[PDB]
RNA sequence: UGACGGAGCUCCGUCGUAACGAGGAAUUCCUAGUAAGCGCAAGUCAUCAGCUUGCGUUGAUUACGUCCCUGCCCUUCACAC
């Protein structure tokens, strides 16, 4: 319910901090569990968004 | 084709066949002064000395559709326009002839 | 060469009140007017007559100011505005009761005397004229939205606010609107009375003003404006 | 008090 | 025997009875014209279900209704499910099944009170 | 003249004394006439 | 042991109640009917707006209503209280002396709602224990030991006295607040049936009329 | 009685209280609501599935429960009886609001 | 090509005035008004200014209550006779309020030529407040649907009410006259200047 | 000029003040393009609502 | 303008009677509102002595 | 959103727009055949006629979500979690 709050655009700031994450393999081990969860379920809850920007920047990240 | 003559205070609708009054309109407190009906005939469009125009519906004497009040002079004319229902003339003894609007 | 108006004899201007709304008017709201009766029989409180009354009711004596919201009404009434039937008064009491002013009434010059209309006011909810023809003063029910007029234009005095000039600010202002003005009959206070129902807030002078010479000067200048004379 | 997402978007 | 059903229409305490049978198209409702109930206002209410299925299907039969009970509206309300009942059932008894089922797709397809009972039940919270 | 039924009580103070004092009786035993779940 | 009505839910499943009044009540009876839900713990109040009794058991029979209760007043003054036990009976008829009510009250508060204490006193004969077992079944069971919220039914030669009160328990003893509201009921017919049944058979009948009337004791 | 596929296992069996015959049964779409009828007790009852617990007992229907039925969308629920009715009953929510049709 | 159902002329034994067939023709209001050509002209309003299904009269029993969004259903214009009857001493009389309707309508189509339901249509969406404010100070806040519906018909009926409540205007006209105004968006209609204030209001407190 | 965007989703668990509802509406004009925003009447899914400002983010109203 | 003045009474007291005009149409009155007190405080006292 | 008369809430016809003119602050209650209006019966061993209880008729608006405020209450046999 908390994630579904969030506004579209602050999911793009949540994919750019998943993508920080990604660096720190030692947090990422830590809570990948929770990490899978809450990333997968914020492109489901907008995925009609997601897939309308041609942002490159975006593509590189969900890359 | 019932006809409408002005007397007095009073407006009386005459019966084409019956030659007989079928309505009466007597609202009017001061002298009236025309009785001329729309092109659709439906609605009567009468002046007064006192200056207001009162548009009342034909063979319907009871309701009173719309009142004006053209000048504080008499309104000797009201004429609806032929062409165009909605738009109603008063002449009136201001020597202004008013082009009014339902 | 314009015709003239049939009849010239002067006519009086209709008297304004809260249940004709149409018409372009000027309404001044003399908001947390301090205006409570108490048993001794009761009398209008007062800053200096009753000072240890008040004490025991807890209440601070700075606020217990009548003279202010009787002067108000002095200049209001006495307005050449208020003779042209343009200006209707409403009187807000701290408490919370509100006051409707009918503009043909005259409050007496003397303050003692008007402080017995208003406990006789406060008490029996309605005054009534010499000839008993009219209620001059009638309790009304709050909200003072649903008074005033349908399409209506609402300020406060504010000192902090910009100075205006009230003869443009009406000018530029419509036509079949009215305008309201917050005037607080406090001594001192905070300038949020009316906060949750006005617009806007705007000053009349860079100097302070009392609410006395602020409802005149802003009367003047409709009477200017609106060409009253 | 802030709410769970609430004080997410602040984090 | 002359070919006749018999129906009731329920609204409130008002009860109309409506008695169809074969005939040359005469509606009645105690006794008088339907033309003639009251009041003015709601007299198309009572028009109502004539004016769906078209009068030609009525030239046939003859209808008499009787209205006790009530107030002025609950009997109007009596009398149209009572008239639409009527005619259902005496499609059904002498007229093929294609016309009980047109009449009541139609009576339904506007407004299901003239087959159902309406019946404010209370229901409590 | 006699009277016919039984007169309405009066809730004195004296019997308002009385019966709170069975109240506080009762609860300082834990006395209760109560319903339970069998 | 519990009556057979009572019998078959008697610690079973917790008791549902409506609170109604006569038709167009009154504003005091109202409020009356607004306490007197808030003393039984699962009561609703309805209004009885030309509601037909028949209709009015009927379907609350069908909600599954345990207790049906329903007001009379005079002149805004409380004057009878009827309970009627579905889905069969009893229905019992009490009528209300020296009403006092918590709206009567300034500054009273609000109440709790905690799942009261009982208390009956004096209640000796059998119908004495029958008045009893009817009272007791409008609330819920299991109280817990340590809830603060106590009911007395108090019986003084038929006038059953009610009071409802919250508690603290001191380290010398008991203090005890009143809470209201305060009157005082007399049972005077109980039929095995529902109210609506006119016709029930009378279980019992208050003789006023009897000579000994003046000073004979029921309960 | 509910059954796991997977492990063949009666994992929880559910009863009423006034042991009562069930010719009717539907389940929730989300898995955690199962709510059964009868012929003989003119009431409908309702579970948790993960606690087994019955959770209330839906009333209203003056005739026996012939069958039942989920919504997968909407999650309501249809109840039809003998007594010649339909009542959508919509269990899950803050409030609880019953629909009859007849 | 043409396909005949009626090989007979029809009489029937009771008489019939011809008008009923032509409504037979064709369902209009009180005989005399057609849905066919009336649409609601902002989209927002669609779905909840509910025209489509034709009645003869205002009045149907229907149960509107029920449900939460049951009102949407509804012909607009027994809503509006719903609506007429207030002030305890209307309460109660909905005939009243069906033949001071039909007055209405008559006043409209007497002033203006144009089919009145579609006045009234008109009126509802123009009065529909598209934002209000709640108090936190206020705040501005968007407008639900069927709340701009409510909320129009409650002020066009209060604004006709009190405009005829001591004047020699009758409430018929009255209404006609705050109906035709609010279709326009003329500042006259007392609903109109209501939705400006309370738009304007909220805009401040944006 | 007043946009008009179609609720999709009424958020729930959003404590905002009493009669206002917290809603995600997607703009009629662009299907991408959603706002969060703040109304005050009965509302459900399908819903179309009228817009005078496109830019303003709802805040939990307290 | 018109112009009117209100009327008011000087030294008002709510809980005092309004005046009268007419002196015997007050004492009556005066009188009937004794009646009155007093009768329904002899009835209260009988019934609960009698009680 | 009147009065009078007649006819069957509807229609027709006539008129005509000392105290008080719909009631302040506060405060109470209320969700469908409900609020409200209207009339007709009975007085059921308690109560009631300064009235009480029934019966029918007409019949709505706004909410039916929210725990934001304010109070009360409860908690700390698979699969998946």
């Amino acid at each position: 319910d908390a994630l579904m709050v969030m506004p579209f655009s602050y999911v793009l700031k949540f994919l750019k901090f998943i993508d920080t994450v990604m660096q720190n393999k030692t947090l990422l081990h830590s809570h990948l569990p929770l990490i899978c969860k809450n990333l997968f379920f914020i492109i489901k809850f907008n995925h009609k968004e997601l897939v309308s920007q041609k942002n490159e920047e975006l593509k590189l990240q969900i890359n | 084709h019932d006809f409408a003559v002005t007397s007095s205070t009073r407006v009386q609708i005459f019966s084409s066949r019956t030659r007989q009054v079928i309505k009466t309109f007597s609202r009017f407190k001061d002298v009236v002064y025309s009785a001329s009906f729309r092109s659709d005939g439906k609605l009567l469009c009468a002046g007064d000395a006192t200056g207001l125009v009162s548009v009342y519906d034909s063979y319907n004497p009871r309701t009173i559709l719309l009142s004006i009040n053209a000048s504080t002079h008499p309104t000797h004319v009201t004429k609806f326009h032929t062409q165009d229902n909605k738009i109603l003339a008063t002449a009136s003894d201001d020597r202004v002839t008013r082009l009014w609007d339902i | 060469q314009k015709a003239l108006p049939a009849s010239l004899v002067p006519q009086a201007p209709p008297v304004l009140t809260s249940k004709d709304k149409i018409t372009k008017r000027m309404i001044v709201v003399l908001a947390m007017a301090s205006l409570e009766t108490h048993k001794i029989k009761y009398v209008l409180l007062n800053c200096d007559d009753h000072q240890g009354l008040l004490k025991k009711m807890g209440r601070d004596i700075s606020e217990a100011r009548p003279d202010i919201t009787h002067q108000c009404l002095l200049t209001l009434l006495d307005s050449p505005i208020n003779k042209a039937g343009k200006l209707q008064v409403y009187i807000q009491t701290s408490r919370g009761i509100l006051i409707e002013v009918n503009p043909t009434v005259r409050i007496p010059r003397t303050f003692k005397r008007f402080s017995g209309l208003m406990v006789q006011l406060l008490h029996k909810l309605s005054i009534r004229s010499v000839n008993s023809e009219e209620k001059l003063l009638k309790v009304i029910k709050n909200p003072i939205t649903d008074h005033l007029p349908t399409k209506c234009r609402k300020v406060t005095l504010s000192f902090d606010a910009p100075v205006i000039r009230v003869q443009d600010y009406i000018e530029k202002l419509d036509d079949d609107e009215s305008i309201c003005v917050f005037v607080g009959a406090m001594a001192r206070g905070k300038d949020n009375f009316a906060d949750e129902y006005v617009d806007e807030k705007v000053g009349l002078s860079n100097y302070p003003l009392s609410a006395s010479v602020a409802c005149s000067k802003f009367c003047h200048g409709a009477e200017d404006a609106w060409n009253i004379l | 008090s802030l709410k769970a997402g609430e004080r997410l978007m602040e984090a | 025997a002359v070919p006749s059903v018999q129906t009731f229409g329920k609204k409130k305490s008002a009860t109309a009875v409506a008695h169809v049978k074969a005939g040359k198209g005469l509606i009645k409702v105690n006794g008088s014209p339907i033309t003639l109930v009251e009041p003015e206002i709601l007299r198309f209410k009572v028009y109502e279900p004539l004016l769906l299925v078209g009068l030609d299907k009525f030239s046939n039969i003859d209808i008499r209704v009787r209205v006790t009970g009530g107030g002025h509206v609950s009997q109007v309300y009596a009398i149209r499910q009572a008239i639409a009942k009527g005619l259902v059932a005496y499609h059904q008894k002498y007229v093929d099944e294609q016309s009980k089922n047109e009449l009541k797709k139609a009576f339904t397809s506007y407004d299901r009170t003239l087959l159902i009972a309406d019946s404010r039940r209370p229901e409590p919270k | 003249f006699d009277r016919t039924a039984k007169p309405v009580p009066v809730i004195t103070s004296e019997v308002t004394e009385s019966l709170e004092d069975m109240i506080r009786r009762r609860i300082q035993d834990s006395n209760f006439d109560d319903l339970q779940r069998r | 042991q519990v009556d057979d009505e009572y019998a078959a839910t008697s610690g079973i499943m917790d008791p549902r109640i409506i609170v109604t009044t006569s038709r167009d009540p009154s504003t005091r009876l109202s409020q009356f009917a607004k306490e007197i839900k808030l003393l039984f713990p699962n009561a609703v109040r309805l209004n009885r707006g030309n509601y037909v009794m028949p209709n009015l058991v009927d379907a609350c029979k069908k909600s599954g209503t345990t207790d049906l209760v329903v007001l009379h007043e005079h002149r805004g003054v409380p004057t009878s209280l009827t309970i009627s036990h579905f889905p069969h009976g009893p229905t019992a008829q009490f009528s209300l002396h020296n009403v006092v009510m918590r709206h009567d009250i300034i500054n009273a508060g609000n109440q709790s709602e905690v799942n009261p204490h009982l208390i009956f006193d004096n209640f000796t004969t059998a119908l004495g224990k029958r008045v009893v077992c009817i009272l007791k079944h409008l609330f819920n069971a299991g109280p817990k030991k340590d809830s603060e919220r106590v009911i007395t039914f108090a019986n003084r030669g038929d006038f059953i006295s009610v009071r409802q009160h919250v508690y603290v328990r001191t380290r010398e003893g008991v203090e005890i607040a009143e809470v209201g509201p305060r009157f005082e009921m007399r049972l005077f017919e109980l039929r095995l049936g529902t109210l609506e049944n006119k016709d029930a058979d009378v279980e019992w009948q208050l003789r006023r009329f009897i000579r000994t009337a003046n000073k004979k004791d029921y309960l | 009685r509910a059954w796991d596929l997977i492990r063949y296992r009666n994992f929880r069996t559910f009863t009423g209280t006034e042991r009562i015959q069930f010719n009717c049964l539907a389940v929730d779409p989300s898995g955690e609501v199962v709510c059964a009828g009868s012929l003989d007790n003119f009431d409908i009852h309702v579970w948790s599935v993960q606690t087994g617990q019955l959770l209330d007992a839906l009333s209203g229907h003056e005739g026996p429960v012939s069958c039942l039925s989920f919504s997968q969308e909407n999650s309501v629920l249809a109840s039809a009886s003998w007594d010649k009715t339909i009542r959508i009953w919509s269990i899950f929510g803050r409030s609880q609001q019953v629909e009859p049709i007849e | 090509f043409e396909v005949v159902e009626e090989f007979t002329p029809v009489v029937l034994a009771t008489p019939i005035p011809e008008e009923v067939q032509q409504a037979q023709t064709e369902i209009k209001l009180f005989n005399k008004w057609s849905f066919e050509e009336v649409e609601v002209k902002d989209a927002s309003l669609v779905d909840y200014v509910q025209v489509r299904q034709p009645i003869f009269v205002a009045h149907t029993a229907g149960r509107y209550a029920n449900k939460r969004f049951r009102k949407a259903q509804c012909p607009i214009i027994e809503r509006l006779t719903n609506s007429l009857m207030m002030n305890g001493r209307n309460n109660g009389k909905k005939l009243k309020a069906v033949r001071i309707i039909k007055h209405t309508l008559d006043i409209i189509n007497v002033l203006t030529d144009q089919n009145p339901i579609q006045v009234v249509v008109d009126a509802i969406t123009n009065t529909g407040p598209r934002e209000d404010t709640t108090r936190v100070r206020r705040q501005a806040v968007d407008v639900s649907p069927l709340r701009r519906v409510n909320q129009a018909i409650a002020l066009l009926t209060i604004g006709a009410r009190e405009a005829a409540f001591r004047n020699i205007k009758t409430i018929a006209e009255t209404l006609a006259e705050e109906l035709i105004n609010a279709a326009k968006g003329s500042s006259t209609s007392y609903a109109i200047k209501k939705k400006d204030e309370l738009e304007r209001v909220a805009k401040s407190n944006r | 000029p007043v946009t008009l965007a179609k609720v999709i989703k009424v958020l729930g668990r959003t404590g905002s003040r009493g009669g206002v509802t917290q809603v995600r509406v997607e703009f009629l004009e662009d299907t991408s393009r959603t706002i969060v925003r703040n109304v005050k009447g009965p509302v459900r899914e399908n819903d179309i609502l009228v817009l005078m400002e496109s830019e303003r983010e709802a805040r939990r109203l307290r | 303008i018109p112009t009117h003045a209100p009327k008011y009474e000087e030294n008002f007291n709510p809980d005092k009677k309004s005046y009268d005009p007419d002196r015997t149409r007050s004492e009556i009155n005066k009188m009937k509102a004794q009646l009155k007190k007093e009768r329904k405080f002899t009835m209260k006292e009988i019934r609960k002595d009698a009680k």
